[PDB]
DNA sequence: TTTGGACCGCTTTGAGGCCTTCGTTGGAAACG
DNA sequence: CTTTCCAACGAAGGCCTCAAAGCGGTCCAAA
């Protein structure tokens, strides 16, 4: 979830 | 010629790194990477095969000392540490790190990973893996460098090499 | 006769079907209205057979099946290697020669099994099938011998050609009306390369690269010694040395591999493995026209 | 496959197909003869649980460890991620970390670019052994830091996540 | 359990201890209990490598069992036979388990697969009774055999083979110590090969020393005697190099070791082996024996 | 953006906690009644 | 905890009585 | 709803690797 | 002095694999 999330941040 | 971190004076916020090793195009390619992104900092790339490096009287400051080692070969250690004797002793003060080359694939790697460590350990000089054949692995590498350039620059406000080597030191 | 029906058989299996057309384009011993008469969509047994009935229907021979063999290996000349004999010490007539020629080699023994086919930049093509004094020649182990008029040169592709060399080499000297006839040691499976061997009828200012002088110099070194004609595709090398140490002589022996040599040994400089100026013995292999080598100090 | 096929008065494991058949016949339950199929079903996991027996943590464990590492040398993914996300969401259950998984990320953290599998590598530190802290340094928290000092803040806040649940499961 | 001691001395296996000196094999002639035919067969003969984890209630009595099951898996993939034979004498301690061969017969063996383990106690000291410990296997014959024999092998035993694989390092100091080996008989003369890393197929430089040769320089950089040191290798490749400088000025160090071949037996980076000499023979095993561990560990 | 993640995430994994909880539940009883069952028949 | 204490009983008695 | 078109399926098959056999001088051993 | 065999091993025919493409079945666009 918000580990999903922190990953899709480093994607930008 | 012994170069010295402490010769000339810097540019208005500028930086510099060299990168010594055997493989042209992986320092090229490399090369690349550092700068397919640049910062608020201009950056300056230099790329030999052995030192001590050539002379030239238009050198500026050389702040960051990189060399690229292959497991895969002995010609490239035996190139390091021939080069290792044209540098003093402060560049080993957190201005110089080791970059191994294609130490995932077990089987490729001719010389034995402890022999790096060990050589690594005994300078107490930072030690970095990565792969330069991947293209993911390359960029990573190439942010880690340009932030610890940016550390090691002086850019940043309150650390220094020494700070960065003591923060990078392993413990055995 | 059987014994040339099961040959064209095995010649024709050893055609590919794709290019079988071509083959009946060159060999022409069959009329076209039979080439009509087959198509070659169909099965591979129903086309050899078929090609069977034709060559049976008119009459088979061997000079006609040796002539397909040659034209098969004219349009592979990628499965044999081949070697180059050369002859030392002004008129020349194919008839005669081709006459001299089959006396000599009947003279051999009793009889050899010769065939002859000129071909472009005269190229003559002569197939060989050895036969003892009690036996008919046979056409399962051939030889070719590949010969150019007025000139110092032969090939030879060397598969059972070891049990009698000096026999081929005498034979083509004295029909080639030349003395001395010598063997060098130069040994490749890409005929053309041979061919052309032996006569010889071949941004991002922010990086600053130090060290740019060792560099061009090593590139313009071996742009020089190469240079930008494609090398010719040689793909062996072997290497007998005997030197001193001086660091009882070693004795070494080293073989060179590789699908196109004189490209990775163009990419070595510049890609740091070995020194800018290459030594002699790899710089003058298409110099010297020599593939095998032995120096001594 | 990346999970064996189930291959078979103790109860048959083919027969196991209801939680009640499971609740009778969990005394007579007989071990698989390949246990990577009680990964994806919870109910022998059930059994798994409290089994404590010692060849089958051994013969896991050399099956998870060459499972990894096949994988991983194969990978240089997405069937990879999802085997690691199977793997995470089985050790969020028996409340205990594996070792083939803690072999793999100490021999692999090295090597690590930080980039791979980086969601799935970061699951894994969290379900740690409890062991003193002055072993894991010297060969796992070193390249942690290594890491930690030169990657991205996000990454920053990432391993600060794992740590902490780490701590929570200590 | 033991699982927590396992745990304990992989956390000691760290990078940094110094490489151990090897006690160099001497001239030791087959054991009693070795059939000098079923070694003979073994022996001339290309094998390739595979790791295996401990085998799970793995008994040598029912071997009838063993052969009919694997028929019957090969019948279901699908005039062959399996053919299941113990081979005594060659286990390196008491503690090592008994090795056997299995074979494929067409009812002339095309398959042959070994399974064995020799001076291997590390992974028995780390091992419960039920298992049995031979992480050595030895295949050869065609790859679909191979690979259906380890599609049954891990449905039955809960293992799995990997692919053994050598690096420089390793390679190097296996040579040096087979020519520290003693040989009656130089029956071959030592043979290294290299392959230059590049996209397309480069050179692949063959390094052959006459055994004479290669005896004396040995003897000359061999200083403890009878044990091999880091320090002989590292000037053995030293020398080599230097010599192969001194003829081309080519750089071998900067090229990958890929096979290397000696008067007793010849290792291939990719998991070839072939084995001449029986005086050593067991000796091999033992060495490869540590690698298998140390794809385990 | 990261706090809302995490509270869906916690309240996903606290449902799980309470589902295995449940199903541990009656492995408990079963057992239980199972040993029961055993130390009375013998 | 309690759970695997359980098991551990019953499988040594169970074995017990054989 | 019917018919043509393009997809993926399947079998056919061409080429490279590789083992084994044929040939074998060259030396060793028996000898008219 | 001569003859035949073992050896050194080289070599090429043959076995065996698979990557290639044509033919065939099937789905979907169009009448």
């Amino acid at each position: 979830g918000v580990l999903a999330h922190l990953e899709r941040l480093e994607t930008q | 010629s012994v170069l010295r971190p402490l010769d000339k004076l810097p540019g208005l916020n500028t930086a510099t790194i060299l990168l010594v090793g055997t493989e042209d195009a992986l320092l090229q390619q490399l090369a690349d990477s550092m700068l397919k992104e640049d910062c608020a900092s201009e950056l300056k790339v230099h790329l030999a095969k052995s030192l001590p490096l050539p002379s030239s009287v238009n050198r500026p400051r050389i702040d960051l000392i990189v060399f690229v080692v292959n497991l895969h070969s002995k010609y490239s250690l035996q190139n390091t540490e021939e080069s290792l004797r044209h540098v003093d002793a402060s560049f080993f003060l957190g201005k110089v790190c080791f970059l191994a080359t294609g130490a995932g694939r077990e089987s490729h790697c001719s010389i034995h990973r402890h022999t790096v460590v060990k050589l690594a350990h005994t300078y107490q000089s930072p030690l970095l893996y990565c792969d330069l054949e991947v293209e993911g692995f390359r960029a990573t590498m190439a942010q880690r460098l340009v932030r610890v350039l940016q550390i090691c620059a002086g850019h940043v406000p309150g650390v220094s090499a020494l700070n960065l080597l003591s923060l990078l030191r392993s413990s055995e | 006769d059987e014994t040339v029906a099961e040959f064209i058989k095995r010649t024709i299996l050893k055609i590919p079907m794709n290019e079988l057309t071509t083959i009946l384009k060159a060999w022409d011993f069959l009329s076209e209205n039979q080439l009509q008469t087959v198509n070659f969509r169909q099965r591979k047994e129903s086309v050899v057979q078929h090609l069977i009935h034709l060559c049976e229907e008119k009459r088979a021979s061997i000079s006609d099946a040796a002539l397909l063999d040659i034209i098969y290996m004219q349009f592979h000349q990628h499965q044999k290697v081949w070697e180059v004999f050369q002859m030392s010490k002004d008129l020349f007539d194919m008839k005669q020669f081709k006459n001299s020629f089959k006396k000599i080699l009947q003279r051999a023994l009793k009889n050899v099994t010769v065939s002859f086919r000129e071909t472009e930049e005269n190229a003559v093509w002569i197939r060989i099938a050895w036969g003892t004094q009690y036996t008919k020649p046979n056409q399962y182990k051939p030889t070719y011998v590949v010969y150019y008029s007025q000139t110092p040169y032969a090939f030879t592709s060397s598969s059972m050609l070891r049990r009698n060399t000096p026999l081929l080499g005498q034979a083509l000297t004295i029909a080639s009306k030349h003395h001395q006839i010598v063997k060098m040691d130069l040994r490749s499976r890409y005929l053309d390369s041979l061919k052309a061997i032996v006569f010889k009828q071949y941004m991002d200012s922010r990086i600053i690269h130090e060290n740019i002088v060792e560099k061009e110099r090593v590139q313009r070194i071996t742009q020089e010694t190469f240079g930008d004609y494609p090398q010719p595709q040689l793909e062996f090398a072997q290497y007998k040395l005997e030197t001193k140490f001086k660091s009882e002589p070693l004795r070494c022996l080293i073989k060179f591999s590789s699908p196109h040599l004189l490209e990775a040994l163009k990419s070595l400089a510049p890609a740091g493995i070995a020194d800018a100026p290459l030594s002699p013995l790899l710089t003058c292999i298409p110099n010297k026209r020599m593939n095998y080598f032995k120096i001594r100090d | 496959s990346v999970i064996p096929v189930l291959n078979s008065g103790s109860f048959p494991l083919e027969q196991l197909q209801s939680f009640p058949q499971l609740l009778q016949n969990i005394h007579c339950l007989e071990l698989p003869s390949q246990m990577g199929s009680v990964l994806n079903n919870s109910l022998l996991l059930h059994y798994i649980n409290c089994v404590r027996d010692e060849p089958v943590l051994l013969r896991f464990y050399y099956w998870l460890s060459q499972t990894l590492q096949e994988e991983c040398i194969w990978y240089k993914g997405k069937e990879f991620t999802n085997f690691l996300d199977t793997i995470i969401r089985a050790e969020c259950f028996l409340q205990e970390g594996f070792y083939s998984c803690e072999a793999f990320l100490y021999k692999s953290l090295p090597l690590w670019d930080g980039l791979c599998c980086r969601s799935q590598f970061l699951q894994l530190v969290s379900w740690i052994p409890f062991s003193s802290f002055s072993e894991v340094k010297p060969l796992l928290f070193d390249h942690l830091a290594q890491l930690f000092f030169t990657s991205t803040i996000y990454f920053k806040c990432s391993v600060l996540q794992s740590l902490k649940e780490l701590l929570q499961n200590w | 359990p033991l699982q927590k001691r396992l745990e304990s001395v992989r956390k000691q296996s760290s990078f940094i201890l110094t490489p151990p000196r090897r006690k160099i094999p001497q001239c030791s002639q087959l054991q009693e209990d070795v059939d000098p035919q079923k070694v003979a067969f073994l022996l001339h003969k290309q094998w390739t490598l595979y790791s295996l984890t401990p085998l799970y209630k793995f008994s040598y009595s029912n071997l009838k069992e063993y052969s009919r099951l694997l028929n019957a898996f090969i019948v279901a993939e699908k005039n062959i036979k399996v053919i299941f034979s113990t081979l005594l004498g060659m286990k390196g301690t008491q503690r090592d388990p008994e090795a056997f061969l299995v074979q494929i017969v067409s009812k002339k063996v095309l398959w042959t697969g070994w399974f064995c383990c020799v001076f291997g106690d590390s992974l028995l000291e780390t091992v419960s009774e039920d298992f049995t410990c031979l992480p050595l296997f030895l295949a050869n014959g065609a790859e679909s055999n191979t690979a259906i024999i380890g599609t049954w092998f891990q449905k039955t035993f809960d293992c799995y083979f990997s692919p053994l694989a050598i690096n420089a390092f390793n390679l190097s100091w296996m040579a040096a110590m087979w020519t520290a080996c003693k040989m009656d008989h130089y029956v071959a003369t030592t043979e290294f090969l290299w392959s230059v890393p590049c996209s397309p197929q480069s050179l692949d430089i063959s390094f052959a020393i006459h055994p004479e040769d290669a005896k004396a320089l040995w003897d000359s950089v061999h200083k403890t005697p009878g044990e091999v040191t880091q320090e002989e290798v590292d000037l053995f490749m030293d020398c080599l190099y230097s010599h192969f400088h001194r003829h081309f000025k080519i750089h071998l160090s900067a090229t990958r070791l890929v096979r290397v071949s000696t008067s007793v037996a010849s290792a291939h980076t990719d998991g070839k082996i072939k084995i001449l000499c029986h005086k050593y023979l067991i000796g091999v095993l033992a060495y490869l024996t540590e690698l298998a561990i140390f794809q385990i560990e | 953006s990261t706090k809302e993640s995490k509270n869906e995430k916690l309240k996903e994994d606290l449902e799980r906690e309470q589902r295995w909880l449940d199903e541990q539940q009656q492995i408990m009883e079963s057992l239980n009644v199972l040993h029961s069952e055993l130390k009375n028949k013998v | 905890q309690a759970s695997e204490s359980k098991l551990l009983e019953i499988q040594t008695e169970k074995n017990k009585q054989k």
